[PDB]
RNA sequence: CUUGACUGCGAGACAGACACGUCGAGCAGGUACGAAAGUAGGUCUUAGUGAUCCGGUGGUUCUGUAUGGAAGGGCCAUCG
RNA sequence: UAGUGGCGAGCGAACGGGGAUUAGCCCUUAAGCUUCAUUGAUUUUAGCGGAACGCUCUGGAAAGUGCGGCCAUAGUGGGUGAUAGCCCCGUACGCGAAAGGAUCUUUGAAGUGAAAUCAAGUAGGACGGAGCACGAGAAACUUUGUCUGAACAUGGGGGGACCAUCCUCCAAGGCUAAAUACUACUGACUGACCGAUAGUGAACCAGUACCGUGAGGGAAAGGCGAAAAGAACCCCGGAGAGGGGAGUGAAAUAGAACCUGAAACCGUAUGCGUACAAGCAGUGGGAGCCUACUUGUUAGGUGACUGCGUACCUUUUGUAUAAUGGGUCAGCGACUUAUAUUCAGUGGCAAGCUUAACCGUAUAGGGUAGGCGUAGCGAAAGCGAGUCUUAAUAGGGCGUU
């Protein structure tokens, strides 16, 4: 099945990798990860909440002027606005099987579109940047998301502020960095991890 | 629960697979000007025509 | 998201005053003129892309009897003439011939009377 | 890739809007019409409301009492009892699948389908048919 | 002479927005008359009427807030 | 949902679960909480250090172009003459306090808790109210304005009128942390928040100016340039205002009312048409003239003459209507959002599906309490592939691969 960059197979599951790819699923849960990190952190007033605008501004017949009744109404430019936002929530629901099966079909991508890359382990000695970039460089790989097991102290202070690789653990890894990365680097024991999860 | 079943139509139409069930009008308190054969079938517990459907259950919160 | 709407409202005024650019004085400047102006040009331009075919026709007749009352024939014999033979050919190329090609003309009259409607 | 996925066709719509524009096909009303009362803002007709006759709700009469006894009353059909536990159909066993729900305390087993296995049970009562289909495939009965 | 101005229903129609309304063969249980086929679910026919919610009265197999009862409620018949 | 309700509009539990939180001490005198004095410890009120870039092209200016590097527990921060990890302030990361404050912890001390001693004008009751989801209703339970009024652990009150029997508690004395609410006020961080008619009323010396006798109402107003280098000097002019030069600047039609600089509206110049012609001002035809081209069966501009031709909206059976509405322009100005639900479409799982709070190194995973489905009938007891009605194994209603 998959192939490690230690000379072996792994021999995976058909139902974790290698499955269809459903597009409108996958599709369903990035728009849904897109929303769940949205904050709706605005709000705008209303015609009660704009300051003022007690009185009618004149009397309602004899003036030859349109009808108004208060200096604060949503027409005004002093008013407020028709439809003011509150501090909403954009959160949707995804189902755990929903979520599950559309990562089972991107792995499945990330298979058929030689874009997972699977290694023994992957492990830094110091936590050093460049240390990280040279054992990259040997896999001759720039933009990836490194999936490990769990993910280590020394592993996670190098490419902190590495300008295009991220490190993720198996529960950590989401369907937006899984498509968006160039490339995904996958330990063995992340395959583990990837099968005791998703099937 | 946010949607307020109004009470007196939870009264009047239990819900069956059926239908609607409801008793019918007229077997109150006038009983000897009607013939036995109009009192014998207003007795049951009829269902709702179609016409009434979505007017009830819009009033029993159901559509 | 607010959306300032005032950089459209423009291209699609301008747009308008474009298409009303030679007429008199507000109809040709002020938007709310303009567009009136506008779309009753379009309205005129639609029914006389009609009327064109109807008075480009009543001209071809009016100038085919003209030429056929100079060789004594109206323009209705002239027409029941050209189908007791066989012409097939239009008012348009026949007032074409009534105006400039005089003696061809004389020779469709003469066809016409030939065949004694 | 973020840039090339969309979902299927007709999964999503575009939300037509009312009230922009006039070839648009809700310009000037939106679908409301014209005057009256369902066109105003908060131009609704109350539930069970029939214009002013006595609606159907208040026509008909009230036809009866529920049942306090049924609150806590349950059925667990015949297709269910293989899923319990232990060889045994008891009420907190029951329980112990979410079979049925906490604070019921009657349960009947009717005919609804197979009984799998050869279960027991105590304490719960079952329909003359089911009983028969229990007994018949190795089950058993007590209290 | 007599109670069919019956009880349970009810195939099927008519009418009809709905609530209502109209006609009804037949089947069961019991009866009138008639020697017997049979007629009889009121009146030659179409007006003579009034929803629901409240209360009252008589039953009831039902419910009956720990339990046995009651209270109150439910269904059935009926009155204002 | 049960109830409750001119049983109308509506109002609305509890039992039972799932959790967040964790403790009970006393009236034979306690936990706890204060205030002091101490015992160590932690934070805060200021700071310190803090890596790594050169050459070249265009340019007013390089951060940008081309090439080659380096740093990284520091790479999408701010601004520096255009876009900078390496130019500066910073950032990750370590260090840091004479003196104050705050939290926690020892271990004494004085207080308090504390009302005295297990509860009498109290429980109960009668009237009149109020509450309990409960419109006094069969009306329990609580509270009491008036009037009354007990028993004493072989007592007493609750279990929704009431009564027996059981079950369960001990009222008429108290004190108790956490989970909970809120934010005028601080600090940091963040935004599919606004960007000058927006966002606070208020970016500017704004609760100001102004209006009111007062309470109270309540504005408008941002931008030169990278740097003032903010224009030495000359000329007209009133030692004016405003200009014409010259200088500065990359740019002054960036000259201070200063980025850009639209439309309404007002001009000057050129072309063509207009003084015998009747109306929604156009549109179809169309001569002439004038410019560019390079010429022709073109492009632009005017449009003599001529056929047809009573704006737009809104309301209506119907409007050119002498019905409404609009002086015009530029900004703004109207189907939103939440929560429940139904239908369609589209996906996941499938006789099952799904979680809510909440836990979570936190969009994962957990949590299946609960909801809907797998069975219906009956008002219900109940019975169940049947059930209800019925004297009926008859009929009929509803239901059943």
């Amino acid at each position: 099945q998959l192939n490690v960059n230690g000379a072996q197979a792994i021999e995976v599951s058909e139902r974790t990798f290698g499955g269809e790819f459903n597009e409108t699923l996958v599709h369903q849960a990035v728009v849904a990860y897109m929303a769940g990190g949205r904050q709706g952190s605005k709000a705008q007033k209303t015609r009660s909440e704009v300051s003022g605008g007690g009185k009618k501004p004149w009397r309602q017949k004899g003036t030859g002027r349109a009808r108004a009744g208060t200096i604060r109404s949503p027409i005004w430019r002093g008013g407020g606005t028709t439809f003011a936002a509150k501090p909403r929530s954009h959160e949707q629901k995804l189902n755990k099987k929903m979520y599950r099966a559309a990562l089972r079909s991107i792995l499945a991508e990330l298979v058929r579109l030689d874009r997972l890359v699977v290694v023994a382990d992957f492990a830094v000695d110091a936590p050093k940047t460049k240390g990280l970039v040279a054992k990259l460089d040997t896999l001759g790989l720039k933009d990836v998301l490194i999936v490990t097991d769990g993910v280590d102290e020394n592993l996670y202070l190098a490419a902190r502020n590495l300008a295009h690789v991220d490190v993720r653990d198996v529960q950590g890894s989401d369907p937006v960095s899984l498509i968006a990365y160039d490339k995904v680097l996958v330990t063995v024991s992340a395959v583990k991890k990837f099968e005791e999860l998703l099937g | 629960p946010k949607m307020k079943t109004k009470s007196g139509a939870a009264k009047r139409f239990k819900k069956t697979a059926g239908g609607l069930k409801h008793k019918h009008a007229f077997k109150s308190h006038i009983l000897t000007k009607m013939t036995t054969k109009r009192k014998r079938q207003l007795r049951g517990t009829s269902m709702l025509n179609k016409s009434d459907v979505a007017r009830v259950e819009r009033s029993l919160r159901l559509r | 998201a607010r959306v300032k709407r005032g950089v459209i409202a423009r291209r699609r005024h301008k747009k308008i005053l474009k298409l009303a650019k030679g007429y008199y004085g507000a109809r040709s400047r002020v938007f709310r003129v303009a567009k009136q102006a506008v779309i009753k040009a379009g309205q005129y331009a639609y029914r006389d892309r009609r009327q064109r075919k109807r008075q480009f026709r009543a001209l071809w007749i009016a100038r085919i009897n003209a030429g056929a009352r100079q060789n004594g024939l109206s323009y209705s014999r002239l027409i029941a003439g050209l189908k007791k033979a066989a012409i097939e050919i239009d008012r348009k190329v026949l007032a074409d011939l009534a105006v400039n090609e005089k003696a061809a003309f004389t020779a469709i009259v003469e066809k016409a009377k030939a065949s004694l409607a | 890739q973020l840039n090339d996925l969309r979902s299927a066709p007709g999964a999503r719509r575009e939300k037509h809007r009312p009230g922009r524009g006039i070839g648009s096909g809700l310009g000037k009303t939106g679908g409301r019409g014209h005057k009256g009362l369902t066109s105003r803002s908060g131009g609704k007709v109350a539930p069970g409301f029939e214009g002013g006759q006595q609606p159907l709700h208040r026509r008909l009469p009230k036809f009866g009492f529920v049942s306090l006894k049924a609150m806590d009353r349950a059925e667990v059909r015949t297709s269910e009892l293989a899923k319990v536990e232990g060889d045994v159909v008891s009420l907190q066993t029951l329980k112990d699948a979410n079979l049925i729900n906490q604070h019921v305390q009657r349960v009947k087993v009717m005919l609804s389908g197979e009984v799998g296995r050869a279960v027991t049970l105590k304490g719960i009562a079952a329909t003359k048919g089911a009983r028969a289909a229990i007994e018949a495939a190795g089950g058993k009965f007590e209290d």
